[PDB]
């Protein structure tokens, strides 16, 4: 691991990229006071209870996560995260700040590339949530980069995802509504899925907006996810 | 923090240390022991002389663990000093809480206990030393030699000899030895041993050396002169026939 | 140790701390012009009451925290730094002998107040008294404090409120130290004998 | 090793047909100095269980953090936490228990003096103390500090057992804890006259009141009363 | 691979850990054991090797707690080491919380355990699999464990050498057993039918035959020998 | 090399495989289960005639009510065996009553996939097999195999060692529900004479059983050549 | 409390009593204060009756080991000084214990040694210990013979525990009996004191100003 | 300085009968002068058909008592569902209270159940762990008021045969499940009377072959 | 305190050593033999703390027993005493100090001379003619101080300690049950078993 090959870069770290392009895709997008995570779930067989494998984390209160490539480094970086958020709190007494929170995960990825006995995360992780001061949504590489964003996605089905974005940033420049990010999102992940479309699959989506959640992350459930889930199936078919 | 596993099995299910530290004994200076009615005899090879070393403080190879049991060994001198060091010291830890000093399959036990321990821990090799422990058990009369391998294997004998050449002198004692006529007397025994011997030494009393054990913590070692009376013996005794 | 006389009062363009200058050793007065008010960050101050050992050792070590804070998250809130002390006096109440009054100015807040008593417990709060002093100004302070006054109404009210402390407790003497804070920067002024002995 | 320094009081609780309620006064004296009077010595976890304390408020603080960390830990990875999965006034208690055992028992502990008032997923009315020595036990009546002496003896005689609690309903037994403030604001020196007090019920589910006083009170016989003995005037 | 498969420690340039591929072999080669679950109940129905006709029958099942337990299939100690592992947090969760340990998280759990052998060197992944059943505060469940650290809710499902026979009938047969509620023997025959679809070379009998259920009101049980003897 | 806990591709630990191969090179061990007992009997082995042949201990006692015989790399089992009997000697204290063998062979089993790089300090695992027998009043007579992969599993009869298959296809047949103990005593001491090298004789051979009434007990040279010479005699005639 | 126990050609008695007062407070007279370590050794009660069963079980559980790895009974001279030692590794923590460790090895003939929390190890004949030893000691100086055939050794070993628990207030219930031959210990019984004392008094004629 | 103890009073008997046996406790919990609760559960059943007491400082008691519980759970578990036999329990128990030595648990504790061979049995311990199986044993507040009266009426101390001169003591014959529970309430009523941290309620708990039966009586509440 | 009284004559070393075991009030043993020996011309007399004397004593003299095994060589008489001096001064500044006084008295067959050496359980070593530990040299010392002469015979050295005793036996409360005397010299160790009405 924390060997540079001839080129400067990290082999070690450029596979487990590769696996994380393995992946299921996920993706954020951020609204005008929130955020919002959506995920796609593959059904491996018709055994699995619909609404049961829950993926989307969420951190403290007000933060939530995703990940695509080795789900159980995704927890192991999840339940970093909560133990970082609760120290940070605790001292500090507000709940963390996102771009801090980022950070904390970022310092501990990049740890893992730092020594031959130890190898680096298999994911690939989305997360973000609202603080003093506004809405962030942050992407983290394996790498231990990590940087802001207005959009993001990762997985297989990553591009088809992240044209998607780059449509929704330019042709509403203005902002978007977390309801409208949340049906937006929707139609992004069953697009995705085109690549990888051998199986079936479950839609999962999160969200943590000011208005709508009062700044705490929560699971969009029932009906409003039945709107987002129609939203996407007449722009399939 | 270094523990890196040196004593591991390989496909065939050896662990090629333990056998490499054999194959150490193997390359040390002979060493035999036999018993007889009322004694245990203790021999060992000793290279050359040598015209320029000095004998007297230079480390003699039985060693006293207690005033009624001793060892002796064959390959890596440095190591055996460990073991003896240890042996020592569980001798006298014996005394301070049984109020007994040890039995001799008792210490043999704790040697190989020791030299096990070496072959299953990690950070280190195992010993390249063989032993024979010898002696009497306190109050009781009846001869006692053990024989210790680097696996840490130990099982009691008659009669036994390690080091170089041990499958010669081995093979000299299997017909030499009867167990219903063992050697009746000290002389009777010594002469048995310092035979056995004069198949590997390549001369007389020069490179032997003796020591016998008999009981109630009574130990010599015989001085050259005594060792070479046994010497111009079985050389004139051989010769007749 | 400090013993003292301090108080932090909140008032409509942020907040005003104010202490006396004594510090004594048994009757001696080891320094008659000691600066009881310290600073842990621009405009985030704390008067400090009891082992002046403790007291110092943990302004200085919130401060530093305050220092490494606003390096990697920005600056911090009043909130935030009152929770630092905290977070030290009572994780040691078995070996500490220190009651901090915490104030500062956030532009959204504007000002704020904490006292940090003995047991390491906080309390938010308009205006706050402490130390050797403060058991002389209960009736005082309560009856003429008043919230969101002048700036000009507050120096009065702390400069009456310690000179009475002053007059009553001899373990409480000296010049009269203020901390002005608003958005305006940081202010220190300073009232002497003759001056506050007269009202 | 420690020593209580800023402290709260009296807190009493009583059962009744549906659910609880438990009350105590909003203050943090300081020995003898009534020093803190927005105190609320009421935490409420989840929408159905109160957790009242009595005793080392810098301690009661860090209980009260402990409390907010449990319900956010709960939530982590539990899509049932706002429903079969919520927190119990049972585990809440059960939690609280073991952590002031444990510090006792490393000789160092939380100076209070609790009483956990709730209603459990079925109905079941749940209410249990708990103190710096570990010793937990459970009754239709339970108060701390003087009201375990003034304010047991007035609510048992509403709910003197068990039987009597399907009798008792929520006027009969908001009154009584309504009174037995009045009466510690009498005789308790390190009393408040604002008190806040909470119900939670199985059907009205979990009701906070904030900013009360004691109000109807006797002090006319006052006037008449005139020296210690003999005198007359 | 030579180089890539050497520790857990490592990727493969394909982004593989190969010794974790590698334990699950073990599985792949574990004798085989189901699960499935209505709404009322939950059933492990485990098929029993053994080494001799003198030799037993090495039990694939074991109890965590009054109201859970699970079925193994790889290495026996690493679900020794794994259920011991369970047994402790359904404990802890029981003494601190006075509260029954939810099936969801103890899955949560044994994929955090089972991770930190797949980053960390000198340890190795562990080698066995596991079935999971519960009755919980939200019913019946069941979960898959795989040493990778991947846990997973279903309905029902099977690991073990021949597993593949026994999860397809359970795909179809879904509809039917999801509804065995109120039923207890009927699930377990539901089950055990399903493992038979995976059997192939012998057929099972009171020796090889082991099941385990639990539910609304059963305590979680275990069932070997003439007690199983009823559904053969 | 490669790592001490690794895996092969077919899911195997290379160190436990290896193990149980310096295990087929071990000193033949039978035992026999029996509503009567339970017996276990040995290969000795002497790899010289000198060597004193009765200070060659391969079955041992565990508690009074427990008995093991061991195969392969025997300096290894000095641990277990120390284990074994603290184990069971804790047990009695803690309790005021035996240990069952299976507790006691599930806990010597414990002890053997320690290893490698809880608080696994053992570079390498063990490289010796034990047949563990006892009895307790719960689940009466009973033979254990457990072997270094931390596995074990109950024998009516069973064979490790050297001649371990030879003798686990001898003892299938000769097997049945209801041999007496006496019966027992002769088919381990038949089956050892089959696949030792040398000719069975109370020196090279040992034999122990483990009845309810008189707990372990380690059959002398003499009891034992009986026996042979009772084997001799019932094989002469058919 | 009172225990004690001596040496004599037919081995070793050892005689304890039964009672454990909390202050004034007769807890109990069903006491064992005799601790059974194993089949061959005895151990007595006095000071700390926790610390002496506790420690004295699991002394039986320590020489069950040693003859488990050295395939030979324990000398008493060992099992003794296993007990002191570990006792010797709390001193100043607070344990209370004095106590006789009795044992006849074919070896070593009867011994038996006093091991006392302060760490003191001792071999000796006669000792008595506790509440009551003074008294004991008394009876028993007086008729100590190594020839007492073992049913008088018995008696007097027995008579002597009488005598204690007439006078001491903290000694009392019963007495248990114990005979310690080579080939192990075997009860004697145990024997109500006011029902002996009675029966006593008469066969022998003593206690002649107690009415009755 | 800060006491870590306390005391919550209490009383409990624990009689043996041929095939049975009982283990009794009065419900009231408290401090000083105070009552915590007029019904406070102090005896329990633990499975394996033992039913125990730790009397005393009763959050220690709660500790042990918890403890031993989950040492059942885990006997079952680590030796293949075996039942605890009652001597097996109390050595258990033993090292528990042992293991707190230097900082003990403040209980008297006492369990009851049936031995190996069905017959009743009691066991009393220490604060440290010393035990003995007993045949009657009172043990709290009020042990000192009730100890005297079982072994006048229990065990016949010190009664004769009328008109033997004195030479004759009464027989030992055994009692009924119906006649040890007069006892125990008598008992109980006794000392409700005579000391002010007895009374409220008295809860019984009955061990035979068929399992671990209970039975209530009302206290006097003063 | 019990009586450690050592005396250094021409030939030898005399060690008294009394023979009473006492705990609280009864005499718990009359005949006691409060001495180790640590190697054949060296002799350790003990006296202090129950429990810590003996302990002591012997694992001194298990280390000398190791020594002299492992160098095949008996330690000079002053080594031993400058060795037991040490683990003392180390037993001071301990968490539990051994509270153990002692006497070595030795003869070192090197410069064939007696030798006598009193230490304190703080490790105050000084080497004396006559020693003795407690309020032992109270009575004696004055007595030893008149009558005590380099040049004396072993016996005239016996017949002082006689007179020694007699003191202590009849101006000192507690009954110390006689003592046990021996002597070490150039052939060993023994013990003087005629010390009754000598």
């Amino acid at each position: 691991m924390s060997v540079f090959s001839p080129d400067g870069r990290n082999f070690q770290v450029e596979y487990a990229v590769k696996a994380v392009e393995n992946g299921t895709t996920s993706i954020g997008i951020k609204c005008n006071d929130g955020v919002v995570f959506a995920v796609e779930k593959l059904i491996t067989s018709k055994l699995l209870v619909p609404q049961k494998n829950v993926k989307i984390q969420v951190v403290d209160r007000h933060i939530g996560c995703v990940y695509s490539g080795l789900i159980p480094d995704g927890r192991h970086l999840v339940n970093r995260g909560r133990e970082e958020a609760a120290s940070f709190k605790k001292l500090y007494k507000t709940p963390i700040p996102i771009p801090a929170f980022a950070d904390r995960l970022g310092q501990y990825v990049q740890a893992h590339t730092l020594y031959n006995s130890v190898r680096p995360f298999g994911v690939s992780t989305i997360f973000g949530g609202v603080d003093k001061n506004g809405a962030h949504l942050y992407m983290l590489e394996p790498s231990g980069s990590y940087w802001g964003y207005k959009g993001a996605a990762t997985g297989k089905g990553r591009q088809s995802a992240k044209a998607e974005l780059e449509k929704l940033v330019d042709h509403h420049p203005e902002g978007l509504s977390a309801r409208e990010a949340v049906k937006q999102a929707a139609k992004i992940i069953y697009l995705a899925h085109e690549d990888n479309k051998e199986k079936d699959f479950e839609l999962e989506i999160s969200w943590c907006s000011l208005s709508e959640t009062n700044g705490l992350h929560k699971f969009v459930k029932g009906d409003l996810l039945q709107e987002a889930i129609d939203f996407a199936q007449k722009e399939i078919n | 923090g270094y523990d890196r596993a040196l004593s591991i099995f390989s496909p065939d299910g050896h662990i090629f240390q333990v056998e490499y530290a054999l194959e150490a004994v193997k390359r040390g200076t002979c060493a035999v022991g036999v018993k007889g009615k009322n004694c245990v005899v203790l021999g060992c090879e000793r290279r050359s002389t040598l015209k320029l070393q000095d004998t007297r403080i230079t480390p003699s190879k039985v060693s006293k663990i207690d005033s009624h049991v001793v060892l002796s060994f064959s390959g890596l001198n440095a190591d055996s000093r460990i073991l003896i060091e240890k042996a020592r010291v569980e001798a006298q830890s014996h005394r301070l809480t049984l109020e007994d000093p040890v039995t001799v399959e008792y210490l043999t036990r704790y040697v190989a206990g020791v030299q096990q321990r070496y072959t299953q821990s990690g950070g280190v090799r195992p010993f390249g030393v063989s032993t024979l422990i010898a002696g009497f058990d306190p109050r009781d009369d009846e001869p006692k030699l053990y024989q210790t391998e680097p696996s840490g294997i130990y099982s009691s004998w008659s009669a036994q000899t390690i080091g170089r050449n041990s499958k010669t002198v081995r093979e000299f004692l299997e017909k030499n030895y009867d167990r219903k006529e063992p050697p009746a007397t000290v002389e009777e025994c010594v002469k048995l041993t310092v035979r056995s011997l004069l198949e590997v030494v390549q001369t007389g009393a020069k490179n032997i050396e003796i020591t016998v054990v008999k009981p109630d913590s009574d130990i010599v070692a015989l001085s050259s002169e005594e060792i070479n009376q046994y010497v111009t013996q079985i050389e004139q005794e051989k010769q007749e026939q | 140790s400090l013993g003292t006389s301090i108080m932090a009062v909140t008032f409509k363009d942020g907040v005003i701390l104010g202490a006396d200058s004594r510090t004594t050793t048994g009757a001696y007065i080891a320094n008659r012009v000691t600066d009881k008010l310290t600073r842990v960050h621009d405009k985030i101050w704390c008067c400090r009451s009891g082992s002046a050992a403790d007291t110092q050792a943990i302004a200085d070590i919130v401060q530093y925290h305050l220092e490494l804070y606003t390096s990697q998250y920005g600056t911090p809130s009043t909130e935030t730094a009152a929770s630092v002390f905290k977070e030290l006096c009572y994780e040691n109440k078995d070996n500490l002998t220190a009651g901090i009054i915490v104030a500062g100015y956030d532009d959204k807040n504007k000002g704020e107040v904490y006292t940090i008593p003995l047991g390491g417990s906080v309390h938010k709060l308009p205006y706050a008294i402490a130390g050797s002093g403060s058991t002389f100004i209960y009736g005082y302070c309560d009856k003429n404090f008043r919230e969101n006054m002048s700036k000009e109404e507050t120096v009065d009210f702390i400069k009456h409120s310690l000179s009475q402390a002053i007059k009553w407790d001899g373990s409480s003497g000296g010049v009269i130290r203020m901390v002005v804070l608003t958005a305006a920067g940081v202010e220190r002024l300073i009232f002497y004998p003759d001056e506050y002995e007269q009202l | 090793t420690q020593q209580p320094i800023v402290t709260g009081t009296s807190v009493i609780s009583m059962k009744y047909d549906n659910g609880v309620i438990i009350a105590a006064d909003n203050l943090g004296s300081y020995g003898s100095l009534l020093r803190f009077n927005g105190v609320e010595r009421l935490i409420p976890v989840g929408d159905n269980t109160v957790v009242g304390i009595s005793g080392d408020i810098s301690d009661m603080q860090h209980i009260e953090r402990l409390l907010k960390d449990l319900v956010t830990e709960n939530a982590y990875d539990n899509p049932l936490a706002d429903a079969e999965e919520a927190l119990e006034p049972s585990y809440i208690f059960e939690y609280l228990a073991t952590v002031m055992y444990q510090r006792r028992s490393k000789m160092n502990p939380l100076w209070n003096a609790i009483i956990v008032a709730g209603v459990q997923s079925n109905g079941d009315q749940f209410l249990r103390y708990v103190n710096l020595l570990g010793v937990t036990y459970s009754s239709p009546t339970l108060a701390t500090g003087f009201g375990a002496h003034m304010a047991n003896p007035l609510l048992r005689k509403v709910v003197d057992r068990e039987s009597d609690i399907p009798k008792t309903t929520v006027q009969v037994a908001e009154e009584a804890i309504v009174n037995a403030m009045r009466v510690l604001y009498y005789r308790d020196a390190r009393s408040s006259r604002n008190f806040s007090l909470a119900i939670i019920d199985k059907n009205t589910g979990l009701t906070f009141k904030k900013n009360l006083q004691v109000e109807n009170m006797k002090w006319d016989f006052a006037k008449d009363i005139k020296g210690y003995g003999t005198q007359k005037i | 691979r030579n180089n890539y498969d050497g520790d857990t420690v490592t990727f493969s340039p394909t982004g593989r850990l190969f010794q974790v591929e590698y334990a699950l072999e073990a599985i792949k080669q574990g004798s085989v054991t189901v699960g499935l679950r209505s709404n009322t109940h939950a059933v492990l129905v485990a098929l029993k090797r053994n080494a001799d006709e003198l030799s037993s029958y090495q039990k694939k099942i074991i109890k965590c707690d009054e109201h859970m337990g699970l079925s193994l299939a790889g290495l026996a100690p690493d679900a020794r080491v794994l259920s011991n592992y369970l047994r402790q947090q359904c404990n802890y969760s029981s003494l601190v919380f006075n509260r029954k340990l939810a099936v969801e998280r103890a899955g949560h759990l044994l994929c955090d355990k089972a991770q930190k052998n797949t980053q960390s060197y000198g340890g190795r992944p562990y080698g066995v699999g596991l079935l999971i059943i519960g009755y919980d505060k939200s019913g019946a469940h069941l979960l898959e464990f795989q040493p990778s650290g991947n846990v997973t809710e279903l309905y029902g499902t099977a690991i073990g050498a021949r597993s593949q026979g026994a999860k397809t009938y359970l795909e179809r047969t879904l509809d039917t057993f999801i509804k065995i509620d109120g039923n207890p023997d009927e699930l377990i025959k539901a089950g055990v039918e399903a493992i038979s679809q995976s059997l192939r070379d012998e057929s099972l009998t009171v020796d090889n035959l082991s099941i385990a259920i639990v539910g609304k009101d059963t305590p979680f049980t275990i069932y070997d020998g003439e007690a199983v003897a009823k559904y053969i | 090399d490669r790592g001490v806990s690794t895996f092969s591709p077919e899911g195997r630990l290379f160190q436990v495989e290896y193990s149980l191969e310096a295990i087929k090179l071990g000193s033949t061990a039978i035992g026999i289960a029996t509503k009567e007992g339970v017996v276990l009997g040995v290969e000795k082995r002497a790899t010289s005639p000198l060597l004193e042949s009765d200070s060659i201990e391969k079955i041992v006692e565990i508690d009074r009510h427990i008995g093991c015989a061991m195969s392969g790399l025997t300096a290894d089992a000095r641990s277990m065996i120390e284990h074994a009997r603290t184990a069971a000697v804790t047990h009695n204290l803690y309790y005021d009553e035996d240990i069952n063998v299976e507790s006691l062979t599930q806990s010597v089993c414990d002890l053997a996939l320690r290893f490698g790089e809880e608080e696994r300090l053992m570079s390498r695992p063990f490289g010796v097999a034990l047949l563990i027998a006892g009895h307790d009043a719960d689940d009466g007579y009973q033979l254990f195999h457990a072997e270094p992969s931390g596995t074990f599993y109950r024998y009516n009869a069973k064979a490790i060692g050297s001649g371990s298959e030879g003798a686990q296809a001898e003892l299938l047949n000769e097997w049945h529900s209801s041999l007496t103990l006496k019966e027992a005593e002769l088919l381990v001491l038949k089956i050892l004479k089959q696949v030792m090298e040398e000719k069975l004789d109370e020196n090279n051979a040992q034999l122990s059983c483990i009845t309810k009434q008189d707990g372990f007990k380690i059959y002398d040279n003499e009891k034992t050549a009986e026996l042979i010479k009772e084997l001799k005699e019932k094989e002469a005639a058919e | 409390t009172t225990t004690l126990a001596f040496r004599f050609q037919g081995g070793i008695i050892v005689a304890v009593d039964s009672r454990a007062t909390a202050g004034n407070w007769v807890a109990s007279q069903t006491v064992k204060k005799v601790i059974e370590i194993n089949p061959f050794l005895l151990g007595t009660m006095a000071g700390g009756a926790a610390d002496c069963q506790f420690w004295e079980t699991w002394l039986g559980s320590q020489c069950r080991l040693h003859e488990l790895r050295e395939k030979e009974r324990i000398s008493v001279a060992a099992a003794s000084k296993i007990l002191s030692n570990l006792v010797y590794q709390y001193k100043g923590a607070g344990l209370s214990m004095g106590t006789m460790i009795c044992g006849y090895t074919r070896k070593e003939g009867p011994t038996i040694y006093y091991v006392d929390s302060d760490g003191t190890r001792l071999k000796g004949d006669i000792f008595c210990v506790g509440s009551g030893q003074t008294f004991a000691y008394g009876v028993l100086d007086s008729n100590y013979k190594w020839d007492l055939s073992v049913e008088d050794a018995l008696y007097l070993g027995k008579r002597s525990i009488l005598a204690a628990a007439h006078r001491d207030a903290y000694s009392g219930g019963s007495v248990n009996l114990y005979h310690v031959t080579e080939d192990g210990w075997i009860y004697h019984g145990n024997h109500d004191v006011g029902e002996l004392f009675w029966k006593v008094k008469e066969e022998e004629g003593s206690f002649n100003n107690v009415i009755g | 300085q800060f006491n870590p103890y306390g005391d919550n009073g209490g009383t409990i008997l624990g009689i043996a009968g041929e095939d049975f046996a009982v283990l009794a406790g009065d419900t009231r919990n408290i401090t000083d002068y105070s009552i915590n609760s007029r019904y406070e559960p102090k005896v329990f059943d633990c499975g394996d058909n033992i039913v125990m007491s730790a009397n005393g400082f009763a959050a220690d008691g709660d500790a042990l008592v918890k403890r031993f519980k989950n040492s059942v759970k885990w006997y079952h578990f680590d030796h293949n569902d075996k039942k605890l036999s009652i001597n097996s329990a109390a050595r258990n128990i033993q090292h528990l209270l042992y293991g707190k030595r230097f900082f003990p648990y403040y209980v008297h504790t006492i369990i009851a159940g049936l031995d190996e061979d069905g017959k009743g049995a009691v066991y009393s311990f220490d604060p440290v762990g010393s035990y003995e199986r007993e045949q009657c044993r009172a043990g709290g507040a009020a042990a000192s008021l009730i100890m005297p009266f079982l072994d006048n009426q229990v065990n016949f101390k010190n009664q004769y045969e009328p008109g033997t001169n004195g030479k004759v003591k009464k027989p030992l014959k055994y009692l009924s499940v119906e006649e040890v529970i007069k006892l125990v309430r008598d008992s109980f009523t006794s000392a409700t009377e005579r000391h002010i941290q007895v009374g409220d309620g008295l809860e019984i708990l009955i061990v035979t072959k068929d399992g671990v039966r209970k039975e209530f009586y009302e206290l006097k509440r003063d | 305190m019990d009586i450690i009284l050592g005396i250094r004559v021409q030939d030898s070393v005399i060690l008294a050593s009394s023979k009473a075991v006492t705990r609280g009030i009864s005499v718990l043993k009359d005949s006691d033999d409060k001495t180790r020996q640590l190697s054949p011309h060296t002799l350790m007399s003990f006296a202090g703390e129950a429990g810590d004397t003996v302990q002591f004593a012997e694992y001194i003299q298990a280390n000398i027993q190791l020594y002299s095994i492992r160098e095949d060589y008996e330690l000079s008489p002053q080594a031993v005493s400058s060795f037991v001096r040490q683990e003392l001064a180390k037993s001071i500044r301990s968490r539990r100090p051994y509270q153990v006084n002692v006497l070595i008295g030795g003869y070192d067959k090197k410069k064939n001379k007696p030798e006598l050496y009193q230490i304190d359980y703080l490790g105050t070593k000084v080497e004396l003619p006559y020693g003795a530990h407690g309020y032992s040299g109270f009575y004696t010392f004055s007595l030893l101080d008149h009558h005590y002469r380099p040049d004396m015979t072993t016996e005239e050295g016996l017949d002082l300690l006689k007179l020694c005793v007699q003191e202590l036996e009849k101006r000192m409360p507690m009954d110390f049950k006689g003592v046990i005397v021996k002597i070490v010299d150039k052939d060993g160790i023994r013990q003087v078993d005629d010390f009754q009405a000598q």
